[PDB]
RNA sequence: GUAGAAACUGCGAACGGCUCAUUAAAACAGUUAUAGUCUACUUGACAUUUAUAAGGAUAACUACGGAAAAGCUGUAGCUAAUACUUGCAUUAUCCUUUUGGAUAAGUAUUUGUUAGAAGGAAUUAUAACAAAGAAGUAACACGUAAAGUGUGUAUCAAUCGAGUUUCUGACCUAUCAGCUUUUGAUGUUAGGGUAUUGGCCUAACAUGGCUAUGACGGGUAACGGGGAAUUAGAGUUCGAUUCCGGAGAGGGAGCCUGAGAAAUAGCUACCACAUCUAAGGAAGGCAGCAGGCGCGUAAAUUACCCAAUUCUAAAGAAGAGAGGUAGUGACAAGAAAUA
């Protein structure tokens, strides 16, 4: 009934709030990952395809991928399974769970648009929202700015005045931190062949 | 009033930068004698030109009086008395003030707040 | 669940070790290092109950977390560790050393102990090993592994080990000459020049051993520690010189003042 | 630079505390073995077949939501890490004989063929040859002498332990005399399984094994011991209960993580109870500390604190009903008014 309409390029979304049982009819027995024609819901939305990717049922019990059924089961729920959270390592919980086949069971639906259509939608495709957080490793920052290897992309971070620090450096601490491994290999070395020839001259 | 100090087992600690005693006041015929005459005592006794860098603890006037043995502790300096030394020992010796005193209110309240439970 | 116990009830803590009853209800449990929990005492008691400087567990820690305290030339900062039979413990702040010994008692004490002594420990080498290349590895009592000994050091035998290097100097064999100290016995801590052995196949191994004045005393092979050949002991012992005196006339000796 | 909510990551939660239902050669105690094994933290040794530093993917968060309710969570967008994942010299040996030439290159673990510091005894350590071969050897963070540390890592050793294991030791009962053996009982052989040995399990085979020196049963108002009362000496009775060992978390069973659990203030299911519900569904385990009901002849405060003892942590600084303090307390015990 909520449907949650979601544009990942613009990184915005919209809640379209809806009744008619006509109008969501072409959605119904669509399992989850489904493009569908999302023309039925109004004039607006004509044009559109939306991918089917979630929902929760009449009772809050929300839905997976997995089991293709049109009801709810309960099942075991591993530490990676993407509808629980483990209160404990190694934890499994056996909880109820809604099928990823929709039908008029649904107290709410999650979509995402896939393709352009003819109209335009106000704040769902008009404005946009970058990554709201710039990238923190050298070479997310190297790759974004294609800057490769001439000079410190310390000073080309974006900003908040306040820059967050960035890791996988090339400090000269990172260098002496190399360097001083190597000499105590060395040195290490060093003190084996000593000592070995000390235990064969007093082998004797 | 006329008392006298007597110290025992009188050893440096230069790990906490203390040096442990303990003290018998020796009062006949005359009631215990509080902590701040024989601060002032041991401080011209030992030639020390401040008295807050003394701790005393353990007090017993013992039976039938004229007599209490106790423990006393002497400090390089405050800096060393707040570093090496109890905040409940500190707040006696009145050089600090006591903290909140919420005490288990806090597990209750901390058992209270679940984690994810308080977006704050 | 069934995992390792982590707590020491006080009356179940080690004798030696010489707590009080009601000093409340738990001992402080050593942590896992080189020496055994019954075999050694950790350096909370060492420096709270023995040598006074600290009066609470607090304190102990305080002063452990300024890198004071030298176990073996080497900083160590953990509150329950083993400091073990014999050693080197160097309190930096006063400039004291003890080297940790037995009475005749039976207890451990800290024997104060000049510069140049605090530099060279006994280690009772207690496996001989060889690995990889034919190479010969010793495990001391100390929970210390030696690479590269000499041939001639045997299973029993007790090294001297530099504390700085970490080297052998040289060696003490087990003969019927050499003065021997008991570290578990009913005569731990007693000091003798070993009178005899004898081989007991698949047994324990006994030796007797000959006090100072003529007192012979035996004991299992195992608890044993050559300090010193006949000529005189390597280290300086406490000021019993690790003799055990009777009953009687250690009552004696005490009543004259 | 100083801090820093939340969150990811790490460690702990397997310790502690409580109780004594089960349990009669079982558990436990003394005494062994592990040459039949596992072992986190900690400690000592020490390593092998783009590099001026590699990759995606996620929490927190942002916004749209659902459900009466819960340690419920759906979709879209980013980002980190000591989370997850790839990946970069050299050393040794033989010959003239300081030096020049020449030769070789896997840690555990497994298989096959051989040689062989210690143990009491080795199919031991170790070494040689022929095959495989994990996991690693720092793409990580802070700073000590007037270069150190932290975190992580292969193997060995130590340590904290554990699992099995030898011998010996227990109350009443014969109105319990023969038990066990298809359905493993006793043993052999081969294997599987285990961390390891083992009928632990499987297959084949043999007919064994225990017993009046009490097997097998039955009873126990039976957890075992250290111990307690009474004791002249013998004895008799008690030991739920400070410590040690065992067992259990309403009764059974099963399982994940983990070095360590068949864990229960971890999960899964059944039985018996029992809570909320909008009736759709959720959630539970006081033999932890208080406290309540019931049962009874029979037993305390819904108190205070981490100051002491000690444990856990990313280890001064935080927690801890462990523990300590007080309250109730003619359980016991000691001193001692009423001249």
């Amino acid at each position: 009934m909520k449907l949650n309409i979601s544009n990942p390029l613009n990184n915005v979304q919209k809640s379209i709030e809806i009744d008619d049982e006509k109008k969501l009819l072409p959605f119904m027995e669509k399992r989850i990952g489904n493009a569908v024609p999302g023309d039925s819901i109004g004039e607006e939305f004509t044009g559109y395809v939306f991918r089917i990717t979630g929902g929760n049922d009449k009772q809050g019990f929300p839905m997976i991928q997995g089991v293709l059924t049109n009801n709810r089961v309960r099942l075991l729920f591993k530490k990676g399974m993407k509808c629980y959270r483990p209160r404990k390592k190694g934890e499994r919980k056996r909880k109820s769970v809604r099928g990823c086949i929709v039908g008029q069971d649904l107290s709410a639906l999650n979509l995402t648009l896939v393709k352009k259509g003819v109209n335009e939608i106000p704040g769902l495709t008009d404005k946009a929202v970058g990554k709201k957080l710039g990238p923190k490793r050298a070479s997310k920052i190297r790759k974004l700015f294609n800057l490769d290897k001439s000079d410190d992309v310390r000073k080309y971070v974006i900003g908040r005045f306040i820059k967050p620090k960035i890791q996988r450096l090339v400090t000269e601490k990172r260098l002496l931190r190399k360097r001083n491994l190597l000499q105590a290999k060395e040195k290490r070395r060093l003190e084996k062949k000593q000592q070995l020839k000390e235990y064969k001259q007093l082998l004797n | 009033d006329q008392f006298t100090i007597r110290v025992k087992k009188y050893m440096s600690n230069p790990l906490l930068r203390r040096k442990q005693f303990a003290l018998e006041i020796l009062h006949p015929n005359k009631g215990s004698v509080a902590k701040k005459e024989v601060k002032e005592r041991l401080a011209k006794m030992y030639k020390l030109n401040n008295v807050n860098t003394i701790v005393l603890f353990g007090f017993k006037t013992l039976f039938g009086g004229g007599r209490t043995k106790g423990f006393g502790l002497i400090y390089k300096n405050v800096d060393a008395v707040k570093k090496f030394e109890k905040k409940y020992r500190l707040v006696r010796e009145g050089l600090i003030d006591k903290e909140t005193k919420a005490g288990r209110r806090a597990s209750k309240e901390l058992k209270n707040r679940r984690k994810k439970v308080r977006g704050t | 669940g069934k995992g390792i116990k982590k707590h020491l009830k006080r009356v179940n803590a080690p004798s030696h070790w010489m707590l009080n009853k009601m000093g409340g209800q738990y001992a402080p449990k050593t942590s896992s290092g080189p020496h055994k929990l019954l075999e050694s005492i950790p350096l909370v008691i060492l420096l709270r109950n023995r040598l006074k400087y600290a009066l609470t567990f607090d304190e102990v820690k305080m002063i452990l977390i300024q890198k004071i305290v030298k176990v073996d030339n080497k900083v160590r900062t953990d509150c329950t560790f083993p400091v073990g039979l014999m050693d080197v413990i160097h309190i930096t702040k006063s400039n004291e050393y003890f080297r940790l010994l037995y009475d005749i008692k039976g207890r451990f004490v800290p024997h104060r102990i000049t510069n140049e002594e605090s530099k060279y420990k006994l280690c009772k080498v207690k496996k001989i090993l060889l690995r990889k290349g034919r190479l010969s590895i010793a495990v001391t009592h100390d929970g210390r592994s030696i690479p590269y000994i000499h041939p001639d050091v045997k299973v029993n035998d007790t090294v001297r080990l530099d504390l700085e290097t970490g080297k052998v100097l040289e060696h003490l064999k087990f003969q019927v000459g050499s003065l021997v100290m008991v570290t578990a016995g009913h005569s731990v801590g007693r000091v003798g020049v070993i009178s005899s052995i004898d081989k007991n196949m698949g047994t324990y191994d006994i030796i007797h051993v000959k006090d100072s004045r003529n007192k012979v005393f035996a004991t299992r092979l195992s608890n044993v520690f050559v300090i010193g050949d006949n000529t005189k002991p390597y280290i300086s012992l406490p000021r019993e010189k690790g003799i055990k005196l009777d009953i009687i006339e250690e009552r004696r000796n005490r009543l004259k003042a």
